[PDB]
């Protein structure tokens, strides 16, 4: 009898147990996925935000160059 | 001019309230499965 | 004697697995925070960035007009 | 005009799916603790 | 000319040391409830 | 023999749980790790951006204060 109660316990904690460890396999999951978008989203920021400033800096180099020949 | 648009670049979010509910529904029960001779 | 072993062995091993969970659920909540609240700056990030190369799109483009009108 | 140079600024990524699969197969093996008498 | 300020913008960052130290605390502890009959 | 079977089956069931206690405090560490890099990352990204539109803000001032000079 107390066996059984041992071993019953011991099958609802071992599914409780299970339970948990797919919760924690799900939630690691998600937050690898949304980490890896924010991070490939960081990513083509910094990369349009170099061009963006490429082309901004080139475009004032080109406005003080004329600018400059204006005086 | 026409500088480059960037307004598409999003960052999702994360929703696993779900899951720490879970576990802390879990950590809960396993209460219920303490053994009592 | 072993019964009692046994239950308390397995009552001790529920009580740290026990710990574990709410240490995982504690852990996984602040890493959701975090990473929630690093979603809602990259956002506010993006949109007052557009919104600041949109103001440099007009004032350059406002420049080199009056600058062909100079010459 | 020099602007400031940006490009180094880089974001990781993280590869924990070892140990997502790792979580998942012990869910899975626990099957085979379960006592039956 | 006054473009718009962004240093307000800030990222936090997560401290959950502690849960990882209390993790592997306890499957170091773990040893300490197994059955020697 | 119930006995024994019920202390391997717990010996089993701590070992496993070990193991999915390590992976995920694992895990947990490889997702604090890139979570504060790319916070830092976003907060470098912040801070030089911050400097490189003061500089941006500076020269379009002295563009617009000499352009106004100009006409």
């Amino acid at each position: 009898e107390n066996q059984k109660l041992i071993a019953n316990q011991f099958n609802s904690a071992i599914g409780k147990i299970q339970d948990s460890l797919s919760s924690t396999s799900s939630a690691l999951g998600k937050l690898q996925d949304v980490v890896n978008q924010n991070a490939q989203a960081l990513n083509t920021l910094v990369k349009q935000l170099s061009s963006n400033f490429g082309a901004i800096s080139s475009v004032l180099n080109d406005i003080l160059s004329r600018l400059d020949k204006v005086e | 001019v026409d500088l480059g648009d960037i307004s598409g670049i999003n960052a999702s979010v994360v929703n696993i309230q779900k899951e720490i509910d879970r576990l802390n529904e879990v950590a809960k029960n396993l209460n219920e499965s303490l053994i009592d001779l």
